[PDB]
């Protein structure tokens, strides 16, 4: 079954705030750098992957440019890497050079943003969706109780209430940099507490920090790797409108969710 | 026996059925990159059948034998009567329900074998908590009339529920709403396309990820969402387990 080795496919990578991974006007020459651009059908942002860890595009592969962190991602001869062992992309979307431990990471969100190799802290701008559909996926978040979680206070808290079809406040775009947004308002992401004391989880303007990095595991928690910690019903309690970030326990059923999209 | 009766059919209890109905699939299953639990293979005849009772609104009770390798029904019994589709492994006969009268169904456990034999598709035929009353007592006296759409209800509300946590919400929705539903294009994908999905995750392990072939999931808006790597919540939060695949 050769099915079971595929020996390449062609894709897009979109990350922070749904923009694409970009060779900046798709010149060719080596050091050439990457940047976080509008999502498009142009060849510089289609990118193949291959058995041997290589990321390509305009022929040339993925790489970063230094062994410490700060500096450019680029496209380079891929002759330059025959005895590196290449790219490792993490179950939860992050991009990583096997040698270095550097991620690929975008510093801002605007457009022409240069993508860098920076040290892993998980956040969010370091979060990747390897494929060709880019768009965010509009969804419902459906919890404990069968309830669904709804964005409230002037779109400030969240917490569950009874699912609605038609309320446009428990809809969620689910974005490729692993931030949930809230849907009529995509500046808004779904943040772990900012204040040491509470662990509250709460929505606030999406700034790509390890806060709003959130994985959606196949045991059917919402993990925010960074703080190593899922989304939990306070007490199991929907009652309390307190949803919050806890380590993972198998002692209730507050930290079971689905998408339902 | 694992069970679900029409009698304590509420939210909870369905969602409790089918994640032990999960659970049981997924004893002794491998695991890939994913994390979703890949289905056992290569399993002796003997133990290569889970069975599961379902029971209706007045103590009718059938009992399911589940393929545990690929979530398929090979056969079932009512009271001292059986019925094996015609695409059951052959020895299946030997070992399970053998002290009943064994008949053989003229299709196959799959949905088009099924959908071209009765003359009705999933798309016209209703699902939710009546229609699985329903199923069981047609399937407990074998009114052939009934047994092809009782077989897409009970296949779709407890195996394909129990492969996608989308299908499993859809049947919750429909309980708490009071409504009964026909699937559309988001729920048939999933059904479509589960042998596919197996393969292209257990294949991504060789390209970081990525899938060799794009498949096609719908959402709830008839939105088609191409699925070319384990990258998308939509499977990698919603297939509970997969067929085996690849080495
Ligand atoms: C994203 O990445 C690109 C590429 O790295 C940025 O551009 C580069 O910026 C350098 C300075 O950061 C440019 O250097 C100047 O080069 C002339 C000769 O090229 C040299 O005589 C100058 O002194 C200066 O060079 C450096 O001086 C400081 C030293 O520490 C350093 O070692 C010297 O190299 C360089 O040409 C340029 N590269 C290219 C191909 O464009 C880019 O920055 C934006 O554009 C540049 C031109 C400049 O305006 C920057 O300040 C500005 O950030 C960076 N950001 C964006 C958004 O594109
Ligand atoms: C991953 O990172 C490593 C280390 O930063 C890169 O390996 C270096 O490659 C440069 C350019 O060819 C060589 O001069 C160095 O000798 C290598 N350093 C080490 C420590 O081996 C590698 O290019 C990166 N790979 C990708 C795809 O980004
Ligand atoms: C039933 O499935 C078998 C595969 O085991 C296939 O060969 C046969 O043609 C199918 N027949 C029907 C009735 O669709």
């Amino acid at each position: 079954n050769e099915q079971c080795s595929p020996q390449q496919r062609t894709t897009r990578i979109s990350g922070r705030d749904g923009l694409c991974v970009d060779v900046y006007g798709a010149l060719t020459a080596d050091g050439s750098r990457v940047i976080l651009y509008p999502c498009g059908q142009q060849q510089n942002q289609q990118w193949t992957f291959y058995p041997d860890n290589t990321i390509r595009s305009l022929g040339k592969c993925l790489a970063t440019s230094a062994l410490s962190s700060g500096s450019n991602v680029v496209i380079t001869n891929c002759d330059y890497l025959r005895y590196d062992d290449g790219w490792m992309v993490s179950s939860s979307g992050t991009m990583m050079n096997k040698s270095s431990h550097l991620v690929l990471t975008a510093n801002a969100a605007t457009s022409r943003t240069n993508l860098t190799g920076e040290n892993n802290v998980f956040a969010a701008k370091q979060a990747w969706r390897i494929g060709n559909y880019v768009e965010p996926i509009v969804t419902t978040i459906i919890g404990l109780r069968h309830m669904c979680l709804e964005a409230t206070d002037n779109d400030t808290n969240v917490w569950l209430e009874s699912c609605v079809k038609n309320k446009t406040k428990q809809y969620w775009a689910l974005y490729s940099d692993d931030t949930i947004r809230v849907n009529n308002n995509r500046n808004l992401c779904v943040s772990s507490s900012t204040d040491s004391s509470s662990k509250l989880i709460v929505i606030r303007r999406c700034d790509g920090s390890i806060n709003q990095r959130w994985v959606f595991t196949p045991q059917g928690t919402i993990s925010n790797p960074g703080y190593e910690a899922v989304m939990d019903v306070a007490q199991n309690d929907v009652y309390l409108k307190k949803i919050v970030l806890s380590s993972a326990t198998d002692k209730g059923n507050g930290q079971q969710w689905t998408v339902f999209y | 026996n694992l069970s679900l009766s029409q009698s304590n059919f509420s939210a909870d209890t369905y969602k409790s059925f089918i994640k032990n109905l999960r659970k049981q699939l997924t004893i002794g299953a491998s695991y890939g990159s994913a994390g979703i639990p890949i289905l056992k293979h290569s399993v002796p005849i003997c133990e290569r059948f889970l069975l599961v009772d379902l029971t209706n609104g007045d103590n009718e009770t059938i009992t399911l034998a589940i393929n545990v390798e690929d979530a398929g029904f090979a056969a079932y019994r009512a009271a001292d009567r059986s019925y094996f589709f015609q695409n059951a492994p052959p020895i299946a006969s030997y070992v399970i329900f053998t002290d009943t009268n064994q008949n053989i169904m003229n299709f196959n456990n799959t949905f088009e074998s099924i959908e071209i034999v009765g003359g009705t598709t999933r798309s016209e035929t209703p699902l939710g908590i009546m229609h699985f009353e329903a199923s069981i007592f047609h399937l407990f006296v074998h009114d052939e009339n009934y047994v092809p759409t009782s077989f897409l209800v009970l296949i779709q509300m407890v195996l394909e529920a129990a492969k996608f946590k989308f299908i499993e919400q859809k049947v919750i929705h429909s309980i708490m709403d009071m409504e009964d539903f026909t699937p559309g294009l988001a729920m048939l994908s999933l059904e479509e396309n589960w042998t596919q999905l197996s393969l292209q995750l257990q294949a991504s392990e060789s390209l970081n990820g990525v899938f060799g072939d794009s498949v096609s999931l719908y959402n709830s808006m008839d939105e088609p969402i191409g699925v070319d790597s384990m990258y998308y919540p939509i499977l990698t939060a919603n297939m509970a387990f997969q067929l085996y695949q690849c080495p």
